[PDB]
């Protein structure tokens, strides 16, 4: 079983930018290793095939080289869509083995959130639980802060964070934080704020509702 | 234009049977060697079994040898795998991939999901994301649905019948204390739109038979 080994496991390079990415074999292989690009919600798609090889709409900036048991794939030109998950197969012998993986992000400039917060819905009330969210839309990079406070009391422990992949386009990432509390206790308090730091923001910035203040 | 259309994923029980089925068009398929590719959750590419191109010779991984068995019909440019005592190891996207080179995989198909659980499917809760009247958003707010409580993977969500893409955002599923899934899904639109223009979410649970179109607005405030 041809084990293959696949470095840097991640990366953030920026657009313009060229990168590499290495395939190592336990065994020779010749040159029968192909290279393949997933993006987020998409089914795996060949850029290299034997090597060094690859089909006339596969971006030039996507060239592959290497023989016998090293290997190595090339983005000359980093582009926003080029932002996926990246795999080595060699095609040598069975079992047919894959690479680790290798994420690329694209490391582009400073993009602070816009922050959004969207009380329980009446709907939801009457199953006696009531979701707070709180959204980061389109901000990079992906470190942010979002804390709850409601009534003032600070929380913890009852929310849970959501993190899109990056886009395809704009190389930004999008959060949602989720606070969750029973129908009694939402209707205990009055003020439900979430609170955002970011690099991108001068100071943090604080989104927040009033209970029954339609 | 190469195509592979797959089909035949669904949930399964443990020790149950599933059976794949793989169409291709746009090339000789008698040429073509085929193969199976799966992906675990959040997990990597793993090879699954491999076929000749006139099908004298197959190939299968250790950890599905003797309980799958991969088949084609040339004829009718059909390829099969055959899952039988399924294990919840097994859960993943299964893809079909070939090539005029042996072992290559040059053609993709877009993947169905197999689960294999013995945990009951259950349709999830749609709810409304909308903001106060006295939300602080500029020229830009955003709406949602938060889609609660379900399993197993995966669920569909759409704006407006696919008419509206621009700006949404479907968040991955949080596995929650319950076992159960959740998510939201949100969009970005003029301010001015917010209150009077359609925006409908429809989700798809196909596991547990649930489809909801769900209109999202902000609450009444005369």
């Amino acid at each position: 079983d041809i084990q293959m080994t696949q470095s840097p496991s991640s990366l953030s390079a920026s657009v313009g930018d060229r990168v590499t990415i290495t395939c190592r074999s336990s065994q020779r292989i010749m040159t029968y290793l192909n290279w393949y690009q997933q993006k987020p919600g998409k089914a795996p798609k060949l850029l290299i095939y034997v090597g060094s090889h690859s089909q006339s709409g596969v971006p030039s900036r996507f060239r592959g080289s290497g023989s016998e048991t090293d290997f190595t794939l090339t983005i000359s030109g980093l582009q926003p869509e080029d932002s996926a998950t990246y795999y080595c197969q060699q095609s040598f012998f069975t079992p047919l083995t894959f690479g680790g993986g290798t994420k690329v992000e694209i490391k582009r400039t400073v993009a602070a959130p816009s922050v959004f917060i969207f009380p329980p819905s009446d709907e939801q009330l009457k199953s006696g639980t009531a979701s707070v969210v709180c959204l980061l839309n389109n901000f990079y990079p992906r470190e942010a802060k979002v804390q709850w406070k409601v009534d003032n009391a600070l929380q913890s422990g009852n929310s849970q964070e959501s993190v899109t992949e990056q886009d395809s386009k704009d190389s930004t990432y999008s959060l949602s934080s989720t606070l969750t509390l029973s129908k009694a206790d939402y209707e205990k308090h009055k003020v439900y704020a979430c609170e955002v730091t970011h690099q991108g923001l001068s100071s943090p910035v604080t989104k927040s509702f009033n209970r029954g203040e339609c | 234009e190469v195509q592979l259309q797959e089909s035949g994923g669904g949930l399964v029980q443990p020790g149950g049977s599933l059976r794949l089925s793989c169409a291709a068009s746009g090339f000789t398929f008698s040429i073509y060697s085929m193969n199976w590719v799966r992906q675990a959750p959040g997990k990597g590419l793993e090879w699954v079994s491999s076929i000749g191109s006139s099908g004298g010779t197959t190939y299968y991984a250790d950890s599905v040898k003797g309980r799958f068995t991969i088949s084609r019909d040339n004829s009718k440019n059909t390829l099969y795998l055959q899952m039988n005592s399924l294990r919840a190891e097994d859960t993943a996207v299964y893809y079909c991939a070939g090539s005029q080179y042996l072992y290559g995989m040059d053609v993709w198909g877009q993947g169905t999901t197999v689960t294999v659980s013995s945990a009951s499917t259950k349709g999830p809760s749609v709810f409304p994301l909308a903001p106060s009247s006295k939300s602080t958003s500029g020229g830009t707010a955003a709406l949602g649905c938060l889609v609660k409580d379900y399993f197993p993977e995966p669920v569909t969500v759409s704006w407006n019948s696919g008419a509206l893409t621009s700006g949404v955002h479907t968040f991955p599923a949080v596995l929650q204390s319950s076992g159960l899934y959740s998510l939201s899904s949100v969009v970005t639109v003029p301010s001015s739109s917010l209150g009077t223009q359609t925006y409908i979410c429809n989700v798809n649970h196909k596991p547990s038979n649930t489809k909801v179109d769900k209109r999202v607005e902000p609450k009444s405030c005369d």
